[PDB]
This record gives C-alpha cells, sequence and structure tokens, in this order.
C-alpha cells in the first residue's frame, strides 16, 4: 500500500485562478495546477510571464485581505487558509505597494532554495542528529531540490528513502519533524521535541500528539476531535501511528505540516 | 486507520482534480 500513499501525496494538486487586482478594480484569468507540496515563488516565474505583457511599468500574491507567505508549501496554505472554500482557488496578484510590514520580500530562486535544504536539515537534526543527510555528498542534495522542482518523483524519492530509513535496533526516529499551524497564517506555528514511541514501546498515535503538544483541539469529554485536524487535505484518525504519519505523509522537506481549524 | 488514509486521499484527488 505504502508506495501509493507516496505518489497520491507528492501528486495531490490545488486548481488556482490567478486574477489581477487591477483587472477586479476595474476579469481574466489564468488557470494553473498547483502541486501541493511545492512553494508559490517557485511556480511563479510562469504568473511573472503571463500577466508580464500587461506589466507596462516585485509581485505578491493575496487572498481575501491575506499576503500568501513565499516560504509555506502551498498545500499548507490552501488547507490552512481556505480549505471549505469552493473551487477553484481565487489568488490574487498584486505588483503595487508591497506589504513589506506583512510579508517578507519575494525570495529569489536560489532563496527558496536555501530554506528548503535548511528545512530538511532542521528535519534530519531531530531524526537522526543529522548523521544521514550529512553524509550525502552536495550533489545528492541538488538531486532533491531538482526532484523536487521538475516533479520528478522517482528521481527525489531515489535519494528521500535513505532519510525515511532508521536504525534496525530502533522502532522509528528520535524525534518527529512536525510543525502545527493553529487559527491563522500569522498565528506563529507550533514545534516542539516528540518521540516516536512511549516508554513502553508504544508507538505514538497524532492524538497522542495533539493531546500533548496541542489539548485544545481535543473534546476534553470523549477524547475525540473538537476541531479539524488536516494533513495534505485529509483528516487522519487520531489513532495513527506518528511513526507512519512521519515517514509518509511529510512535505518533501520531510516535515509534517499539519492544519488546525475550527 | 491506513485505509482510511489511503482512501480519504482517493477521494481528496477524486474532488479536486476530476471537476476540473
Amino acid at each position: 500500500d505504502d508506495k501509493d500513499v507516496l505518489r497520491d501525496v507528492w501528486f495531490g494538486r490545488i486548481p488556482t485562478c490567478f486574477t489581477l487586482y487591477q483587472d477586479e478594480i476595474t476579469a481574466e484569468p489564468y488557470y494553473l495546477l498547483l502541486p501541493r507540496v511545492s512553494y508559490l515563488t517557485l511556480v511563479t516565474d510562469k504568473v511573472k510571464k503571463h500577466f508580464q505583457k500587461v506589466m507596462r511599468q516585485e509581485i505578491w500574491f493575496e487572498y481575501e485581505g491575506t499576503p500568501l507567505k513565499w516560504h509555506y508549501p502551498i498545500g499548507l496554505l490552501f488547507d490552512l487558509l481556505a480549505s471549505s472554500s469552493a473551487l477553484p482557488w481565487n489568488i490574487t496578484v498584486h505588483f503595487k505597494s508591497f506589504p513589506e510590514k506583512d510579508l517578507l520580500h519575494c525570495p529569489s530562486k536560489d532563496a527558496i532554495e536555501a530554506h528548503f535544504m535548511s528545512c530538511m536539515k532542521e528535519a534530519d537534526a531531530l531524526k537522526h542528529k543529522s548523521q544521514v543527510i550529512n553524509e550525502m555528498q552536495k550533489k545528492d542534495h541538488k538531486q532533491l531540490w531538482m526532484g523536487l522542482q521538475n516533479d520528478r518523483f522517482d528521481q527525489f524519492w531515489a535519494i528521500n528513502r535513505k532519510l525515511m530509513e532508521y536504525p534496525a535496533e530502533e522502532n522509528g526516529f528520535r524525534y518527529i519533524p512536525f510543525r502545527i499551524y493553529q487559527t491563522t497564517t500569522e498565528r506563529p506555528f507550533i514545534q516542539k521535541l516528540f518521540r516516536p514511541v512511549a516508554a513502553d514501546g508504544q508507538l505514538h498515535t497524532l492524538g497522542d500528539l495533539l493531546k500533548e503538544v496541542c489539548p485544545s483541539a481535543i473534546d476534553p469529554e470523549d477524547g475525540e476531535k473538537k476541531n479539524q485536524v488536516m494533513i495534505h487535505g485529509i483528516e487522519p484518525m487520531l489513532e495513527t501511528p506518528l511513526q507512519w504519519l512521519s515517514e509518509h505523509l511529510s512535505y518533501p522537506d520531510n516535515f509534517l505540516h499539519i492544519s488546525i481549524i475550527p | 486507520w491506513k485505509r482510511h488514509i489511503s482512501e480519504q486521499l482517493r477521494l481528496r484527488d477524486r474532488l479536486q482534480r476530476q471537476a476540473f
């Protein structure tokens, strides 16, 4: 079963309609099928072109009075801001009056690559004391990045499989690379130190994690869900193995990014 | 849980990709 779970994480998509704030204020759109596990800037040289003609005269994106961050993965952004919203996704395009106060300057392509490898490294740190990624010659890092950028699933996982192995003697990873985003995008994410297995050898379940680090998402009466707990657009069962979750439904940056919605 | 994850992903794919 597992390999298909991985393929269907990798290829999850978001239908998206870019329209211009100045066409809306004055609405011909650009339709695209955004990869859920990529980042805006990575696939917005194209958008820059399409509307570059009309750019007679520094481009950012927005959604219902909310700038969209260049370094959160697309899928997480959708899940967190607009899961219940009707499709296709309506992203406003603004190339004037950049929100420096409420937005990071648009990263280059290399600056994103920086963030991506930096996240992969912060992940292998918590997973294997950095012993796995460090070993890798620079070319392997580049293979990871180019496999993401070019949607080459096979290429990318050829290298990532090593990063999802763990010692025989252990029942999983050291800690789990995870981030939890709550009410809004401007709300900080949550990251903590959690072990895949407890003292008694029991494998930890997502339910255990949310009970520990985020109990406000647990009905204190029946121990079941109080809010929506979304990952890659679905809601797994609170009794799902966190070790397995990390191995199979992390974003390519090896994190379990987890949206929480009331 | 595994079957729920796989199937839910199946269905997720179908709504969002199928239609459009």
